[PDB]
């Protein structure tokens, strides 16, 4: 809904889904921030 | 979709 993060790489698939690989952390997620 | 995978580095046109 607003802000994304310093370290969250985005990994992107054709199928039209966003999902999370944050390489700083290590976390994966679906949720993207940007919407 | 499914739970999502382990974490990797991005390939994004």
């Amino acid at each position: 809904l607003g802000p994304l993060p310093p370290g969250w790489e985005v990994r992107s698939t054709v199928s039209g889904r966003i999902y999370f690989v944050d390489h700083n952390n290590r976390t994966t997620q679906f949720t993207d921030p940007r919407l | 979709d499914t739970p999502p995978p382990a974490y990797l580095p991005p390939e994004d046109p």
